[PDB]
């Protein structure tokens, strides 16, 4: 009060000092339940895969992608992610996801990736360099290799010029080295360009087949809705907490309602368009946001020439939330309170009054 | 495969009243007892919506603006009405909106369709007569969800294109008018939030044929056209909108 | 609950101070009004418990035992008629302390006519 | 509408508050009304631009709303001062104003 | 006139509101005033011929 | 720029509604005063001096 | 405050900059005060190999 005042003798009487407020104590994120998952076992876990010159796209859209499902498992060899970290992939959101399958040898695994130089690159499958996306491989000498020779898998082996990024070339027109036009047939200077692999389960680690399954995540203008899961906080309740309710976020007291909401409305406002009602996107009940209790801090004292006792006024707060007396006013300490009426002395307010004859009220 | 349909009767499309319907669900926000004025794209009082009818021998499906938005009501009896076409070209050339509501689910889809001059559904007298698209290469979205659906039912649609977001509305209502709109207001739940994120200028109303050539059952449509306008409403104790004012319509309202 | 908005706002010096207390001179001068309106007596003046006034009726402006309010029926129709870091402050003086004040002026007016305000 | 003076001031008073209140909403001309948006959306040299402007729309309202509250104040104290002159003179005396 | 201005003046909410409110109360006061000044009498008297 | 005359302006405006308000209420308590001279001394005999 | 950069990253020496050198190897404050020098030194700190 003296340092309020800018004085060091205060005068009998009732001084506004500080304001009080309840600090936030947990952080409440509640997102919808993570039901609808990506149909990511149809093209990790297919039974066949497709060629490299053939590679397979399957469109993901409209679900939840859960990458640390795919991240945290031990059947895969390269992981590699370019553009992207994996950490926050299973936080982000995108619009389509490209999911690319296909079989190439070990030794033909690094050049899927932006720059590289090969057969694959050039003449298979064609990375750009601004991309943005993950490489997974993972061996399948168990799935992939026959004893008498899996012959199931053929790559383009020439082209006159290089793909363009993300092309896909299945023609089987022969190959022209020559100048002698080829005329339809394989002879001289003429070769197929297709041309297929051999997978033995003897043959060493570089040239065993190697599952890679690329995963492209693009940016439109268009909203994203190939979003990663969204944990949720157990929620707490009775307590000055902030909550983040599907990006609605705030602080306050999340306490049991009596509103019953209609199944499409989510949040509630009052007259003044503040955020009071709220739904619980896990469970499907309704909770009303009381604001955390502030009020002003006010100091109740006489003059120092008299004496140097002092009593505090939370206004408008609960005693519950802070010589104890609860008042409409707000709650007293330091004060006590007698039965006895005298003339007001210091103005506490709703009636009551303040005096030092110890401080009563 | 596609079919035209050459038995039609030449006749201009009506008109009649818009009443006080329309109106729908502005956001996702519960709001209880409490009058909200929002400035939003909605269908005006009173106005000039264009009537269709489907009897037998009329069939009324012509090209159609989108627009800002689309209202569209249907008093409709035994199920003809299917679905939506929505696009620019209408064509392979760019990327179309297909909805449709079959015997079993509603599927959207959201490719680059081929479509007929006369897209329709069939019923023989069992559903067994499809003939919309030739041909679908890029598909980018695809959903399926439940089944949404004298003249004895009520349906009413909203759709909007913001923002790379198709919002449909929807509400139904029992009604027994015979003809035209009944006199009344219901606010319209939104129905879904579709991300498609595609250009929408021309829209399609998919209709049904009944085989025993053939034959049109009996159905009406209607299509108002949204503007960007305010409306105040009301929101009771329960948190349904109740009441309505054009903010624009007339002096007292206004 | 921002820092960086109240560093921002420490910038613009003691704006804050002068509409604190300027709404604290306000609110303060509410309470002396309503001190200055009704409070005007020292005495709490009571009527006697027989009505007995020559003819004139004040049931209508006494306060009513009944009521647990202890106002008069023309106050309780009165009452009955009249419907982000802001808080309200309670009034000093309630209603039925209020009411109490003119339940005394009304005794003081119509057992003592104009002598009570005057002296004894 | 005979209780029309003191409804009056209630209702000016609360419109007054729900004024106050929705003010807040308002950007000023920055990017959004909302200062966590702000906070987490840019780094702090623009930042700083969008909440200074946030400050100085948020100040201008509240200066205002005090302004009318003094001004308002002014008017009931005046209007107090004239109870009380008449609950001294017509309640504890007989008046010979005319009026 | 300026279309532009107007959208930037949006932008700061109801500060227009707030100033047409005052000004319509100033202008009913001014008729209160007038009123109550020489509105004193509902019969209206004329003097004697 | 347009923002700045904005700015300007409704600072201008806001003057000019304060001051206004200012003065209504010094015209608005000459009325009263008005109103009670004309209920005093010319509806009536009155007994205050001056 | 004397040091060595590249000729593209002498813009990032400056108040209020989002760059890679501003982050881990020298940072302005925002209320900085003072003045930046920098010249090319090809002649003395490069050579061939
Ligand atoms: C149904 O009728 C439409 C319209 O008459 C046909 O569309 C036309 O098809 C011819 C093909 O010879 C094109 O040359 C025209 O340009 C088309 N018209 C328009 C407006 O594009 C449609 O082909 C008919 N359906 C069938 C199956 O024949
Ligand atoms: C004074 O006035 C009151 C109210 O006007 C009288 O109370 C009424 O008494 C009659 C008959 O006893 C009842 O029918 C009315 O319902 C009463 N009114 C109310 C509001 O209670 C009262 O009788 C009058 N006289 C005295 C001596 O008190
Ligand atoms: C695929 O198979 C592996 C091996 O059993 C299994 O761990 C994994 O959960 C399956 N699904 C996916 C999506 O990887
Ligand atoms: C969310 O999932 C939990 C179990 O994980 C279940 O108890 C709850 O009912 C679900 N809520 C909804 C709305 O589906
Ligand atoms: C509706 O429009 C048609 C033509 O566009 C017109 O003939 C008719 O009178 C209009 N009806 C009303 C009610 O305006
Ligand atoms: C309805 O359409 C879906 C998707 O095209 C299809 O799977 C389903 O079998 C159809 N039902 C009928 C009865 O045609
Ligand atoms: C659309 O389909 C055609 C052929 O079906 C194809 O050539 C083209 O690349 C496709 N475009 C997109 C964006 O998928
Ligand atoms: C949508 O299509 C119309 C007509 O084809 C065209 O005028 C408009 O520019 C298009 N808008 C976008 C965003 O592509
Ligand atoms: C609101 O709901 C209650 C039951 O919850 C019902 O009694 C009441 O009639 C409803 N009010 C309206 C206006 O529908």
């Amino acid at each position: 009060t003296k340092c309020t005042l800018k004085s060091f003798t205060v005068e009998k009487g009732i001084y506004q000092t500080s304001n009080f407020r309840v600090q936030p104590t947990e952080s409440i994120v509640r997102f919808p339940n993570i039901t609808n998952l990506c149909p990511f076992g149809e093209v990790f876990n297919a039974t066949r895969f497709a060629s490299v010159y053939a590679w397979n796209r399957k469109r993901i859209s409209n679900c939840v992608a859960d990458y640390s499902v795919l991240y945290n498992s031990a059947s895969f060899s390269t992981f590699k992610c370019y553009g992207v970290s994996p950490t926050k992939l299973n936080d982000l959101c995108f619009t389509n996801v490209y999911a690319d399958s296909f079989v190439i040898r070990g030794d033909e695994v690094r050049q899927i990736a932006p720059g590289q130089t090969g057969k694959i690159a050039d003449y298979n499958y064609k990375l750009p360099d601004d991309f943005t996306g993950c490489v997974i491989a993972w061996n399948s000498n168990n799935l992939d290799s026959k004893v008498g020779g899996n012959y199931n898998y053929r790559y383009r082996l020439f082209r006159k010029s290089n793909l363009k990024p993300f092309e896909r070339d299945i023609s089987t027109e022969i190959y022209q080295a020559g100048s002698t036009p080829c005329n339809g047939v394989e002879g001289f200077n003429c070769y197929f360009p297709l041309q297929s692999y051999g997978f033995q389960p003897t043959n060493g680690v570089g040239y065993q087949p190697y599952r890679v399954v690329v995963l492209s995540f693009e940016l439109l203008h268009a909203p994203a809705t190939v979003c990663g899961p969204k944990k949720s906080t157990n929620l707490v309740k009775n307590k000055c907490v902030n909550f983040n309710f599907n990006g609605l976020t705030g602080t306050g007291v999340l306490t049991e309602s009596n509103k019953k909401f209609l199944p499409f409305q989510q949040f509630g406002r009052d007259i003044a368009d503040t955020t009071d009602a709220v739904r619980d996107p896990q469970t499907l009940e309704i909770l009303d946001i009381t604001p955390c209790s502030f009020g002003g801090v006010s100091v109740i004292t006489p003059g120092t020439n008299t004496s140097n006792q002092v009593a505090v006024l939370y206004q408008g707060v609960n005693c519950t939330e802070v010589n104890v007396f609860q008042t409409r006013a707000g709650c007293l300490i330091g004060a006590e309170h007698v039965n006895n009426s005298y003339e007001c002395d210091i103005p506490i307010g709703a009636g009551i009054c303040a005096s030092y004859q110890s401080i009563i009220a | 495969q596609c079919v035209n349909l050459t038995t039609r009767t030449q006749l201009p499309p009506a008109y009649t009243n818009s009443f006080t319907r329309g109106v729908y669900y502005p956001d996702k926000v519960f709001r209880s007892s409490v009058l909200h004025s929002t400035q939003d794209l909605f269908l005006p009082f009173f106005s000039n919506v264009t009537w269709f009818h489907a009897i037998h021998k009329r069939f009324d499906n012509p090209v159609l603006p989108f627009n800002d938005g689309v209202y569209f009501a249907s008093t409709e009896k035994s199920n003809i009405i299917r679905g939506w076409i929505f696009g620019t070209t209408l064509d392979s050339k760019t990327q179309s909106l297909l909805i449709v509501n079959n015997a079993t689910n509603v599927v959207i889809k959201v490719c680059e369709f081929q479509f007929c001059n006369d897209p329709f559904l069939g019923v023989y007298y069992m559903e067994s007569e499809f003939r919309v698209y030739s041909s679908a290469n890029n598909c980018t979205f695809e959903y399926v969800s439940q089944p949404f659906l004298n003249f004895k039912n009520l349906r009413e649609f909203v759709f909007k294109n913001i923002d790379g977001y198709f919002k449909i509305y929807s509400k139904h209502t029992p009604i027994n008018l015979v003809r035209d709109l009944p006199q009344g207001f219901s606010a319209l739940e939104p129905l879904v939030d579709l991300p498609i994120g595609i250009n929408i200028t021309r829209f399609q109303t998919l209709l049904a044929l009944h085989r025993s050539g053939w034959t049109a059952g009996a159905a009406a449509y209607y299509v108002g056209y949204l503007q960007p306008r305010t409306f105040l409403l009301k929101y009771n104790e329960n948190g349904t909108i109740t009441d309505a004012v054009d903010c624009a319509l007339d002096p007292l309202s206004e | 609950d921002s820092t960086e908005c109240s560093n921002l706002l420490l910038q613009y010096g003691s704006f804050c101070t002068q509409l604190n207390r300027a709404l604290t001179g306000i609110a303060v001068e509410q309470d002396k009004n309503t001190q200055e309106v009704f409070a005007q007596v020292k005495q709490i003046y009571k009527t006697p418990p027989i009505k007995d006034f020559g003819g004139f009726n004040f049931s209508q402006i006494l306060p009513d035992p009944s009521k647990p309010s202890k106002r008069s029926p023309i106050e309780d129709l009165l009452f009955n008629k009249v419907t982000n870091g802001l808080t309200v402050l309670p009034p000093l003086l309630t209603d039925e302390m209020i009411a109490q004040y003119t339940s005394a002026l009304l005794a003081g007016t119509i057992t003592s006519g104009w002598t009570f305000g005057a002296g004894p | 509408s005979a209780l029309g003076k003191l409804q009056d001031v209630v209702n000016q008073n609360a419109q007054a508050l729900n004024t106050l209140v929705k003010q807040l909403s308002s950007n000023f001309g920055a990017i959004s009304s909302v200062l966590n948006d702000i906070l987490s959306r840019l780094d702090p040299p623009e930042a700083e631009v969008q909440i200074d402007r946030l400050i100085t729309g948020r100040l201008q309202s509240l200066q205002t709303y005090v302004t009318q509250q003094l001004i308002r104040a002014a008017e009931i104290r005046a209007s107090a001062n004239l109870a009380a002159t008449k609950m001294s003179e017509c309640v504890l005396g007989q008046s010979k104003r005319v009026d």
